[PDB]
């Protein structure tokens, strides 16, 4: 049910940072919990993570800096709607 | 003395409670043009690099929006967020955080109507589109650049976000900017065009300097200032009302469409923004689908915005191998669905979307025998006719060929008056509603029609002995 | 200065 997306224009991709978007009704307390859950799981595999930001107000979810190897793990987390790899925007 | 672009958008008759947010590079907030009217926010989120350069872009745009001498909405209060670094680069994620920042500032210190200018683009982003959609649902007006790649805007974000006003760039000759392989993006995700080449505005070089820049952002900044002024005059406008009015007040058919790729010409709205001239009127707009695939069962869908009503539905394919269209319910809304045929490269669905409150609407179908249906009452009006078929090769009443099923759009709106206007003669036949009237439905009477679509208030039918049928309404 | 390289990707 949880899908993953990265920018179709390869040179504009920014691998290593991921926006995890939780299902719509998700309360901020669950968002943060889920972020901590993912951190725990990744640590049990010797991966280092950093939760850059937790989103609430428009979308629930969080910004995570982490190896892409953890994407499959991240996608199984409760509440996850989809995950999108960060990517560039430019002055127009 | 008047910059071409400020003149281009002034309507034939003319003479601070609104805030415009700007997500951009740094701002020289004390440049003469904007001094005192731009508040630098305390928000910053930029990727690392890899002093005049750093604030050039944002400074010029704030200038276009609100500048004392060369600005569109000269009395405009603005707020800047820094999301582009000195090379003008940002991240999707940094932008999200900024947009989130706006909603938070709104919740903690509300003011009046908010306009958000987003002078940036990356490729289609799901999350960035979603964020924009929520910020729009929350009652905020977003204006964005169509993008500078002489390409389809639907492939870029936030340009592709449907709820945001997406703005392409035209030049002093009113033509779509082109430059080599670059230039204004185009296509169905573009809502309208505005002046975007050779635009005078504040230069970060010194407190009193001006410079000419060009870009779809400049085009977008014009629309944001026009929007700021529209909302000063009528602050209760919703986004949907605001979008319809921008389209309505734009100059029509001044763009030579041969500048666009062949298959984007019908999709790209022929509109160059303008301030409105300065009780209730019927506003409508035409919404195009993406081209469906070439498979038989391929279909295309066009949808209206949440507060709009779908008043009619048509379809088109330039080969003409299509099986027509039909209005069907989907998620509580009428949606317009078009059908491809065997050997067909695919088809477009084309919706007419209007602002008509006080109204309930339904579709009435009759199956094949030609075939007829009608709206069976009074003060309940027929606004559109659709027709589809399974094969391959009258007031208030729709009629189509005997091997075809037929559909009527019926609306309850006793404030509305409608009339049906026909004309026939041959590549193309058109008929237009009289001034003061709004085109709600466009179709062809049953030779060989490639299709039909509404262009502003003109019904167009394309053929290869053919008559176009327009339904036209107004308030009484 | 027309299309300043300050705009991407002019
Ligand atoms: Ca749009």
């Amino acid at each position: 049910t949880a899908t993953f997306h990265r920018c179709a224009k390869d040179p504009w991709r920014l691998p290593g940072t991921y926006v995890v978007v939780l299902k719509e009704e998700t309360h901020l307390s669950q968002s943060e919990r889920t972020a901590r859950r993912l951190q725990a799981q990744a640590a049990r595999r010797g991966y280092l993570t950093k939760i850059l930001h937790v989103f609430h107000g428009l979308l629930p979810g969080f910004l995570v800096k982490m190896s892409g190897d953890l994407l499959e793990l991240a996608l199984k987390l409760p509440h996850v709607d989809y995950i999108e790899e960060d990517s560039s925007v430019f002055a127009q | 003395s008047i910059p071409w672009n400020l003149e281009r958008i002034t309507p034939p008759r003319y003479r601070s409670l609104v805030e415009v947010y700007l997500l951009d590079t740094s701002i020289q907030s004390d440049h003469r043009e904007i001094e005192g009217r731009v508040m630098v926010t305390d928000f910053e989120n930029v990727p690392e690099e890899d002093a005049s350069k750093c604030d050039s872009h944002g400074t010029h745009l704030a200038g276009v929006v609100s500048g004392r001498d060369a600005g569109v909405a000269k009395g405009a209060s603005m707020r800047s967020l820094r999301v582009l670094n000195c090379q003008g680069k940002g991240t999707v994620s940094g932008t999200l955080i900024g947009l989130e920042f706006i909603r938070k500032s709104q919740l903690v210190q509300p003011v009046g109507p908010l306009v958000v200018l987003l002078p940036l683009a990356g490729g289609y982003s799901r999350v960035l589109n979603a964020a924009c959609q929520r910020l729009a649902r929350a009652g905020v007006v977003l204006v964005t650049a169509a993008g500078n790649f002489r390409d389809d805007a639907c492939l870029y974000s936030p340009a592709s976000a449907p709820e945001v006003i997406t703005v392409g760039a035209t030049n002093a000759q009113d033509q779509p900017v082109t430059l080599g392989t670059l230039g204004t993006n185009f296509g169905r995700c573009v809502d309208l065009f505005a002046p975007g080449e050779d635009i005078i505005g504040a230069s970060s070089d010194c407190s009193t300097c001006f410079v000419s820049q060009s870009g779809t952002s400049q085009a977008a900044a014009h629309v944001a200032g026009i929007a700021a002024m529209m909302l000063s005059a009528e602050p209760e406008l919703t986004l949907a009302e605001l979008r319809q009015r921008l389209i309505h007040f734009s100059a029509k058919d001044v763009i030579n469409e041969a500048w666009f790729p062949e298959d984007q010409r019908v999709l790209t709205p022929n509109l160059v923004a303008a301030l409105p001239p300065s009780g209730w009127q019927l506003f409508c707009r035409t919404v195009w689908s993406a081209h469906s695939g070439p498979t038989r069962m391929a279909t295309a869908i066009a949808r209206c915005a949440p507060d709009e009503e779908l008043l009619s539905c048509s379809s088109f394919s330039r080969s003409g191998k299509r099986r027509g269209e039909r209005m069907e319910a989907q998620g509580g809304k009428l949606v317009c669905r078009a059908h491809n045929a065997f050997g067909g490269e695919g088809v477009y669905a084309i919706a007419r979307c209007c602002l008509l409150p006080q109204a309930n609407c339904s579709v009435h179908t009759a199956p094949p025998a030609g075939t007829r249906v009608h709206c069976h009452q009074q003060g309940h009006v027929l606004t559109g006719c659709s027709s589809h078929w399974e094969v391959e090769d009258q007031p208030n009443q729709c009629v189509g060929h005997r091997e075809a099923s037929i559909h009527a759009s019926c609306c309850h709106a006793p404030g509305l008056e409608c009339k049906v206007k026909e004309h026939g003669i041959q590549e193309q036949v058109t008929v237009a509603c009289e001034e003061g009237w709004t085109l709600t439905g466009c179709s062809a009477l049953p030779s060989h029609v490639l299709g039909a679509y509404a262009v502003d208030n003109t019904c167009v039918v394309r053929s290869r002995a053919v008559t176009a049928v327009a339904i036209c309404c107004r308030s009484r | 200065x027309x299309f300043e390289p300050t705009t991407f990707a002019c």
